[PDB]
């Protein structure tokens, strides 16, 4: 008798995540909306192959923006294409804070759960993600009906379970009126992984590449100039260093952490760029000639 | 690596200390 | 087990039984039920029958015999309670506590 009506972990694509990023980040502090394509497939699984926005909000994400008809007008496209997908919820971006929607957000938000029970709201703060996972939520939206039927319990059931976090006035004020939060999990194939990763043909190139003979020499005599300083703090901390800890011994007789560490990451570099260099410029001058 | 061994020499008497410290237990319940 | 041959199996009960030694025949099948896979198993008794070993064999090898087994040792020292099952209700929601 019972349906299933949950909310499933959402599977969002590595394209999908950057145009939502993207979206975001150009459209904060005003708050935006737009669309998520996907296709849902089991009772498990939701895949957002790709998201394009639905003309940006102005004050609010208002009910005004959510438009059948603009929903209409790109999906009939899409189908001449034969990339012929769906409408499997929307995301919104909020600066205000962390994972929170706004009061005229969730009246919108009840629009497309009357077109699909999917629909699913992410809410993308640009502002406070330096991570770009961070501080995205999935949420589900609660009415007076779905409070009533006890559908908040059912999201957390079939999957992995997520609350949010930011700000603690979002988060008492967020969790009663406006939402219950729901996973987001994320699948990148190995193609897309390489895309990810920009390969770059003058990247590699610049491993061979030969700088100046006196460059390293200038260089060297350069590093050589900072050990010195070191070497003051140096000649002092090694005079006692007969208990444990060598870090103790070198601040108590006079360098501040280790000056036996400064000396060597100076040599490191220099060493660094010398040995490749040297290691390219025979080979390339056999090759070439 | 001068460092740690001079540690090293410190930890040794510990460590040395230990296996007599059994010795001398094991022997005063042998002798009552 | 470690073999997993049925025709090796099947020659270690027939001899003990031809010598009437049967309750020899007996532990071996017992033991190997509980190491066992069921596959490896259900292969001896249609092997045994045919050779005319005892029936006895038979039954602690289906595994329907083993069951009520283990039932006196829980039915005897069965804890029980009412108490987490209306903790449930009252306390908190009902969907992934429930399960």
């Amino acid at each position: 008798a019972p349906a299933v009506d949950t909310a499933e972990q959402v599977y969002i694509s590595s394209l999908a995540l950057l145009k939502m990023l993207k979206h975001g980040r150009a459209g904060v502090p005003m708050e935006v909306m737009g669309l998520m394509l996907g296709e849902f497939v089991d009772d498990y699984t939701v895949r957002v192959i790709d998201v394009f926005a639905m003309p940006q909000s102005g004050t609010g994400v208002s009910v005004e923006a959510v438009d059948p008809v603009f929903q209409a007008k790109m999906l009939d496209m899409l189908k001449q294409t034969g990339r012929p997908e769906m409408v499997v919820g929307w995301y919104h971006s909020h600066p205000g804070f962390g994972c929170w929607l706004s009061g005229v957000d969730i009246n919108t938000q009840q629009s497309f759960e009357a077109l699909s029970e999917r629909a699913v709201a992410v809410v993308v703060d640009p502002i406070q993600s330096v991570k770009g996972k961070v501080v995205i939520d999935a949420f589900r939206l609660i009415n007076a009906n779905m409070m009533v039927l006890g559908h908040e319990p059912r999201q957390t059931t079939s999957n992995l379970g997520h609350l949010n976090k930011p700000s603690i006035q979002a988060l008492i004020h967020g969790l009663n009126r406006h939402y219950y939060s729901i996973t987001i999990n994320y699948r990148k194939n190995e193609l897309e992984q390489k895309m990810l990763l920009n390969l770059h043909k003058k990247s590699w190139m610049e491993g061979l590449t030969l700088q100046d003979y006196s460059e390293h020499c200038k260089h060297n005599e350069s590093v050589v100039k900072e050990m010195l300083e070191l070497a003051k703090n140096y000649n002092k901390a090694v005079e006692e260093e007969d208990k444990m800890t060598p870090e103790q011994l070198a601040i108590k007789n006079v360098g501040k952490q280790d000056p036996k560490r400064h000396l060597e990451e100076h040599v490191d570099v220099l060493m660094t760029s010398n040995i490749v260099q040297c290691l390219a410029a025979m080979l390339d001058t056999v090759v070439f000639k | 690596m001068v460092v740690v061994y001079l540690a090293s020499l410190i930890r040794s008497v510990v460590a040395l200390h230990n296996l007599i410290n059994n010795k001398i237990a094991n022997r005063d319940a042998e002798k009552k | 087990i470690f073999l997993d041959d049925t025709q090796a199996v099947s020659d270690i009960l027939e001899k003990l039984v031809k010598e009437d030694n049967l309750l020899m025949a007996y532990q071996i099948c017992f033991d190997l039920y509980e190491s066992a896979s069921q596959q490896f198993l259900s292969s001896v008794i249609q092997n045994l029958r045919t050779v005319g070993t005892p029936l006895k064999m038979i039954k602690i090898l289906s595994g329907e015999m083993a069951i009520e087994l283990h039932l006196q040792f829980l039915i005897r020292n069965n804890n029980t309670d009412l108490m987490i099952l209306k903790n449930t209700k009252d306390a908190v929601r009902n969907s992934v506590c429930h399960t």
